[PDB]
């Protein structure tokens, strides 16, 4: 029995060993309770504003759309503390942990962004934080590993399976199944078993709430479309949620096309990944013909997740939201374009969303359209990656 | 078939508990896994629990994680496991064979078709590690349509509601993971649950006798067998010797 529906249509659920069900039920009850508690809401609002810097700017990008009928705004989650949108929900999940009397945090990370977000939230609120990270990621993400350790988190390399995110995800659940009386598992995206897709959406939904009030103020109407990149799904569902019932507003999610859909080297699972059951949920997965879970691929580490949040699968299936892909090369162009024309360095993740907006504009330059791209993060972290591609390509 | 029902009626007549070793199919490769299993049976295993290598065994500890890795290193696939299962049933007609599966491998090519393949090769039960009773309906339904017992874990953190559902929905045996042990065992009997096998930390003869003394129908060694495999990778000969020795001791410990 649960208080809330664990499913989005056919997608979602609670596919965890029996031993973990009381942990999920406990978490759901605490969330339901917190959502009705003015005191919890006031504390979360205070952290969002005075620690993380909310509200984030909504910037009108004039140079990049000059000589078209596209008006493009960027929701600047890149200006949040930590420089990505992840900070919003880790603060809410930290507060839930405290609400439940937990004094420890477990988190998984691949790219390292969620591990850094979890570590900063933990340091602020006095929780002891341990982060699982596949050995291969540890090696690949020195800068984020060091940030985590500076913030006092313990970083635990995972050597099982493929030594990557899915493997760290497994180990976080193994740990929590034994430690949930004292430790909260701070899942890093809008995926996983219920109630995590719901919680993560609700602790990200200020992105779209702000966007809506800011676009009404500036433009006097709703956007034609909001566009966000999709790894597991959190920044996109955070942008989308408050617009779902505004049926004139397009919701566009952009998955990583990697080297191109046809090369098989990508992370576009909504159209290309068969539904499976894994990570505690029923959702499209990257998987072999015989059902072994496989690695996704993207130039952008943050989008390299081999599944997708169940509410996105649902929104797609009913045709409320549309999903597309952008390749590594497209995202690189959009990264260069924003740096040079607007003086903003976007995360390569976010560059996938921008790239699709630029294609919307360029393919139909006399179409009148008011677009918002969720700029989920800053791209300081990507300058060496971009450097190495450019030099190799002879640029 | 009624292999579990038959086994338990026979053990009861002999006032004996069941001893049930777990191994991963295909660990450390197909030929050696077949000999391992035949050794387990010859040495007195009363039933088998058999794992199919999966990429992300999120309910399993290091020993079993490493067994999966060993089987993948050998190129073992679910199809090859199902070939092994048909051969094992053909050699051994009455021993109950239970699989431990992850949900993706059951759902992958259709839940119904999975259980139909179980029935064809002569499997008796399936425990899907990452399907809680709350989500189990389509798995239990498909199982029972194909004469397969759905097996449920009764965890340490069980409650009464869960005892009632596990009692109602499980068949074959109830998988106990250790409200004291004697209370759980008693309540399960009170709700007419499938006979309880104790699966927590069964690594020595004394734990087998303890489980039976507490009123469980028997014990499952979740990882000790696999540990012996791990220990003896470089000498398959001795591996078999040590497996036989351990299982024989463990089975002895279940006897009246
Ligand atoms: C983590 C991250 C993403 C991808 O994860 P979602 O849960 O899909 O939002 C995208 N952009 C940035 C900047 C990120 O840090
Ligand atoms: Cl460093
Ligand atoms: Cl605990
Ligand atoms: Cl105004
Ligand atoms: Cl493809
Ligand atoms: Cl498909
Ligand atoms: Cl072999
Ligand atoms: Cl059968
Ligand atoms: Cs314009
Ligand atoms: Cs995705």
């Amino acid at each position: 029995t649960t208080l809330l529906n664990p499913y989005f249509g056919e997608f979602g659920g609670m596919y965890v060993p029996q031993i973990l069900m009381p942990a999920l039920n406990q978490l759901e009850e605490a969330f339901v309770s917190a959502q009705k508690d003015p005191e919890f809401q006031a504390q979360f609002a205070d952290l969002l504003k005075n620690y993380a810097g909310r509200p984030t700017a909504l910037t009108k990008c004039q140079n990049i759309t000059a000589g078209t009928r596209t008006t493009l705004y960027l929701k600047r989650e890149d200006l949040l503390h930590g420089g990505a949108h992840k900070t919003n929900q880790v603060l809410g999940q930290a507060l839930l942990a405290k609400r439940m009397g937990k004094s420890e945090i477990i988190a998984e990370t691949g790219a390292g962004a969620h591990g850094v977000a979890s570590a900063l939230a933990s340091a602020l609120l006095g929780l002891k934080c341990r982060i699982y990270m596949g050995a291969k990621d540890v090696e690949r993400q020195s800068p984020n590993v060091f940030r985590m350790r500076l913030m006092g988190a313990e970083v635990i390399p995972v050597h099982s399976g493929s030594a990557t995110l899915k493997d760290a995800c497994n180990e976080a659940l193994r740990d929590w199944s034994g430690s949930y009386e004292t430790a909260h598992y701070m899942l890093g995206t809008a995926a996983g078993p219920h109630p995590y897709p719901t919680i993560v959406r609700e602790f990200q939904r200020m992105i779209g709430e702000e966007t809506k009030a800011q676009i009404l103020d500036k433009e006097g109407r709703l956007p034609d479309a909001v566009i966000a990149c999709v790894g597991g799904g959190s920044n996109a569902i955070g942008m989308f949620a408050d617009f779902i019932n505004d049926t004139s507003v397009g919701l566009i999610g952009v998955e990583p096309g990697g080297h191109g859909i046809e090369t098989g080297e990508h992370g576009a699972l909504l159209k290309h990944g068969r539904v499976g059951i894994y990570f505690g949920m029923k959702a499209p997965m990257m998987q072999t013909a015989d059902g072994q879970i496989e690695e996704s691929y993207s130039i952008s580490a943050g989008l390299d997740f081999p599944s997708v949040g169940p509410q996105h699968a649902y929104l797609n299936s009913i045709g409320r939201a549309d999903y597309v892909s952008i390749t590594d090369d497209e995202a690189l162009e959009a990264f260069k374009t924003l740096c040079r024309h607007e003086g903003i360095i976007p995360a390569l993740e976010s560059s996938h969303a921008l790239a699709h907006a630029l294609k919307m504009m360029r393919e139909q330059p006399e179409k009148e359209q008011l677009l918002v791209v969720n700029l989920s993060g800053r791209g300081d972290k990507d300058i060496f990656t971009v450097h190495d591609i450019l030099k190799a390509r002879g640029e | 078939m009624e292999r579990y029902e038959n086994l338990f009626a026979q053990l009861n007549d002999r006032r004996e508990g069941a001893f049930v070793p777990f191994v991963t199919l295909g660990d450390p490769g197909i030929e050696q896994s077949l000999k391992i299993i035949d050794t387990l049976i010859d040495a007195g295993a009363d039933a088998l629990e058999l794992g199919v290598p999966f990429s992300d065994p999120l309910a399993d500890g290091p020993t079993i994680q490493n067994a999966n890795l060993r089987a993948f290193a050998a190129g073992v696939t679910p199809a090859q496991c199902f070939e092994m299962l048909a051969l094992i049933r053909e050699k051994h007609p009455t021993i109950p064979i239970g699989l431990l599966m992850y949900a993706n491998l059951v759902f992958n090519n259709g839940i119904d078709a999975f259980y139909a393949r179980c029935e064809q090769v002569g499997v008796d039960s399936v425990l899907v590690a990452d399907v809680p009773v709350e989500e189990s309906a389509p798995f239990r339904q498909a199982a029972l349509r194909h004469n397969i017992a759905p097996i449920f874990i009764c965890p340490p953190n069980a409650d009464d509601d869960l005892l009632r559902q596990v009692a109602s929905y499980g068949r074959g045996y109830t998988y106990l993971l250790s409200l004291p042990l004697h209370h759980l065992i008693e309540k399960l009997k009170e709700y007419h649950a499938a006979p309880a096998l104790q699966g927590f930390g069964i690594s020595s003869p004394e734990q087998v006798s303890a489980a039976v003394r507490a009123g469980a129908a028997g014990a499952i060694s979740g990882s000790a067998i696999v540990k012996i495999i791990e220990k003896n990778l470089a000498s398959p000969k001795q591996m078999l010797a040590e497996l036989r020795s351990f299982v024989s001791a463990m089975k002895a410990a279940s006897r009246a």
